[PDB]
């Protein structure tokens, strides 16, 4: 499964 | 031998012609296991490798709604980006995620990664350590202070050393421990004309998998790589792939030069030479 | 920091006259990865022809396989054009059947 | 073996043409690796040679916010040394710095200097104790005082121990497998039919790399130097260099002279004679 | 890197 | 105090009529660093030429590279011609094959 990912 | 799970993350705007295209793909060693896409008529986490069948309809509807969120944090990333770089809100730009893991035959992680790129260059990039960033301009500094601050490395480190390496281990289950599937190259020579004292001697490797193979040619045990024309490995568009390899020899010399084809598949390379049809 | 696609045309299987194949056009190291192509036999444009799915490498670059059913014969000539910005114009690769 | 660090700084006034030009350019061992240029669109700190890119933007961000600091330094300069000389506003005049460190295999400072000039003249150096200034003029006196008293020796003196032998020793690590690169020089000789009854032998030596390079023309024994003619080496614009060194001897004797080619880059001096082409 | 100048 | 430039015409590589080459114009010596380079054919300015950044030596002096891609034949006179305050007249200095 991937990573949740936040905002640069 | 080793093994690796990687998802490589796609987002581009479109200004005027609707939201952003937004992409996930996996990979299991370099195989595709499972993909998303917005501009899909339904958007939902789709099986890309068959034995992904294997999972109940809870892993689709968790793992879709997780691509959604990430459409979120990337569709801002693209505003954000163009703050950072003073772009037009009216330009095409892209927004590139290379994320996973790799384990040893042991099952140990052997490397943990996260790298971004902005309009197909370097943006910022997780170390080989998992707890520091490495900023490849002025504004990725700006997001190695932010994500310093959040202690994001911590959080990326956490999913890298445990729930990547799990499932990467489920999914080696799943599609069998280090799936070597195998065609070995099937190869041949071919002959063609050159300004005519010359000739060209080709070889070819088909119907092979993986994609990783060499052809050489050869002249009394040298290696002739200058001089060599070679193309890029190319799929077959049925799985397969295919390779050549050419030199240029004088007219009447052809039973001077073999070639040698190297694969994975093959017990002993291939050697070979132009046959005049028998 | 565009990229230029780099296009091989080839088929599946060893061309012979008169028996249906498919003919391959394969487009990579490109960026950005908006990008069209076309097929075209004896300078006309192939109507159906698939695409796959878009994917990227470890450079950033992006490929894509097109591809369409033929049968080749002695002297229709078959070519992939393929227009992106990266490109003044757009840059046509033609078919030899020895490659 | 010795080792160098050297900036190279450049200002010039343009009344009539807008601000005055500033550059720097930054050399290690005579190998330009940085440029920062006012002149450009958006002037910055430049990497010159690839080795630079490993430093990240924290570096390219300082280089550049001293560079800019610098420039308005030797804006101000220039003012000031217009009156200094009493000479018009509507001139043009140049200001050069030459500054930096040059140390020993064991990384020990072997001679630090900060040389400038105006108008191409040398205005003002530290001295080989990087304590005291030799002023070459006038007006250069009063800098010296200012410099003396006002306690610039001693900010200037750690510059060139401390800071920059500590940045020497990095851009060597970075750059060391580039920097020792060698090419040797091909080289040949040429005929040329002269003022009848004497000829011209020409020695060329081309593509090779660093700059320094000797070539002698020997009649048995004994070197012609007092009777050569000889260009200055010059770049053949692909980052090798070319000389050529000549001599006029009689028609039928061109194999009495032997061409002689000294290089670091060769095992052996290179030694040469005319050859009647096949 | 480069030295910090003042001026003349 | 000025400088008087110094020049240098010659090719990059070895000269071979109708092969495409390099023609460089070196020029060493001078100060104050203004200096106005044109390269010429057959007494023609060339339109297409770069130029390296400055630099300057030891002694002060400025020098800097130029170029242009060419062609040499038979009996095409290539030739560079520099203006620098420190002379009354623009100097120009003529291509020759053996140096």
């Amino acid at each position: 499964i991937n990573f949740d990912f936040n905002t640069i | 031998g080793p093994h690796s799970l990687r998802y490589f993350v796609t987002a581009v705007s479109r200004p005027g012609l609707g939201e952003p295209r937004y992409m996930e793909v996996g990979y299991v060693d370099d195989t595709e296991f499972v993909r998303f896409d917005s501009d899909a008529e339904n958007p939902r986490y789709e099986p890309r490798a068959r034995w992904m069948e294997q999972e109940g309809p809870e892993y689709w509807e968790r793992e879709t709604q997780k691509a959604k969120g990430n459409e979120q944090s990337f569709r801002v990333d693209l505003r954000t980006l163009l703050g950072y770089y003073n772009q037009s809100k009216g330009g095409s730009h892209t927004i590139q995620v290379i994320s996973g893991c790799e384990v040893g035959s042991d099952g140990r992680l052997l490397r943990g990664y996260q790298q971004y790129a902005y309009d197909g260059c370097d943006y910022i990039a997780l170390n080989e350590d998992l707890k520091t960033w490495t900023a490849a301009d002025m504004a990725a500094l700006i997001t190695k202070h932010k994500w310093e601050q959040a202690g994001e490395a911590e959080r990326l480190r956490a999913y890298l050393e445990g729930t990547c390496v799990e499932w990467l281990r489920r999914y080696l289950k799943n599609g069998n421990a280090t799936l070597l599937r195998t065609d070995s190259p099937k190869a041949h020579v071919t002959h063609h004309s050159r300004p005519e004292d010359k000739v060209t001697l080709r070889c070819w490797a088909l119907g092979f998998y993986p994609a990783d193979i060499t052809l050489t040619w050869q002249l009394n045990g040298e290696e002739l790589i200058q001089d060599m024309e070679l193309v890029e490995t190319r799929p077959a568009g049925d799985g397969t792939f295919q390779k050549w390899a050419s030199v240029v020899v004088p007219l009447g010399k052809e039973q001077y030069y073999t070639c040698h084809v190297y694969h994975q598949g093959l017990p002993e390379p291939l050697t070979l030479r132009w046959e005049p049809p028998p | 920091i565009q990229k230029t696609p780099q296009i091989q045309v080839y088929s599946r299987h060893p061309p012979e006259n008169g028996k249906p194949n498919i003919l391959n056009c394969y487009v990579t190291q490109f960026h950005p990865p908006h990008i069209e192509i076309q097929m075209l036999k004896n300078g006309k444009k192939i109507p159906k022809v698939e695409m796959s799915d878009m994917s990227f490498s470890k450079d950033w670059s992006f490929y894509i396989l097109a591809h369409t059913e033929f049968t080749p014969t002695e002297t229709d000539t078959y070519a992939c054009r393929v227009k992106h910005d990266s490109m003044a114009e757009p840059k046509t690769v033609y078919w030899d059947r020895d490659m």
